[PDB]
């Protein structure tokens, strides 16, 4: 695992690299580049592509969900609640946020906090 | 176009793979040479 | 790169940089005994100084792969192959007057004695 691994991931990141590097719009190259880091188990590298990703792209429903779906499996919960509001404050009128923040903080037993983010919801009615 | 940039698909491959093996068993001989 | 005689005085026994080591006949017609012939190293790019124990039963070998190989150079075998050093190992000396000394120098900048 000394460098032949390292020299494939070399490879193909400097690929995810210059392919986002050419368009840097449509977003499947993002996630590609950024879900091949977390099955290679990177979260700080990955996190960092989700930021950039979303600074390109702030209005993409599928960028946020997957974001967040990296935190959930990986149980950052902290992490993970900072990424929902963020994004229920910057998209509110999207509604499976709203619905993935309360399951997954339900699932997580804080059932105040649902109560309050329902709150929160309902000030949009 | 299409299928001869198919073609170097693998035939690149092997490129550092004779680069690999060559020089895992270069640098693993006694001598850790940089190209550069 | 690097010859050593048999301390029987018989065999230039040198290792060849195709990875191996080759014995001559150094006292008859330069004649090369392919039934002498040590194998297993990687000896190409580095001068790795193989020598004999005094009974001319065991050969010592090195190879730049950290590999310490105590062969048995009758049989043209290795019956050992370990650790010597982490750099190009360059200097496996057995020791003529020693039963188990072998004394390493390399590349590592560490100098070893094992036994």
């Amino acid at each position: 695992d000394e460098e032949e691994l390292n020299d494939y991931k070399l490879r193909k990141r400097k690929t995810f690299e210059d392919n986002i590097r050419k368009n840097r719009t449509v977003i499947s190259n993002w996630i590609k580049y950024a879900q091949w880091e977390e099955s290679l188990k990177e979260i700080q590298r990955a996190r960092s592509i989700y930021e950039r990703a979303l600074d390109v792209d702030y209005r993409n429903i599928t960028l946020w969900l997957k974001y967040a779906e990296m935190e959930m499996k990986n149980r950052q919960v902290n992490h993970a609640r900072n990424i929902w509001d963020r994004a229920i404050t910057t998209l509110p009128r999207v509604n499976q946020f709203w619905y993935k923040y309360t399951y997954m903080e339900e699932m997580l037993g804080n059932v105040a906090g649902a109560r309050q983010v329902f709150e929160r919801w309902m000030e949009w009615q | 176009k299409a299928k001869r940039k198919a073609r170097e698909k693998q035939l690149e491959e092997a490129r550092r793979l004779a680069a690999l093996q060559k020089r895992r068993e270069l640098r693993a001989a006694g001598i850790e040479i940089q190209k550069k | 790169p690097a010859v050593t005689l048999s301390p029987n005085g018989k065999w230039l026994a040198c290792q060849s940089m195709d990875n191996q080591i080759l014995i001559f006949g150094a006292q008859n017609r330069f004649r090369l005994n392919k039934k002498k012939i040590f194998k297993g190293h990687m000896v190409a790019g580095y001068a790795c100084q193989v020598d004999f124990s005094p009974d001319m039963s065991y050969v010592i070998s090195g190879d730049g792969n950290g590999k310490l190989n105590i062969w048995d150079w009758k049989t043209t075998k290795l019956y050992s192959r370990f650790k010597a050093h982490d750099k190009v190992c360059i200097g496996a000396v057995w020791h003529p007057h020693e039963t188990s000394k072998v004394i390493t120098c390399g590349w590592d900048g560490l100098i070893k004695l094992w036994d």
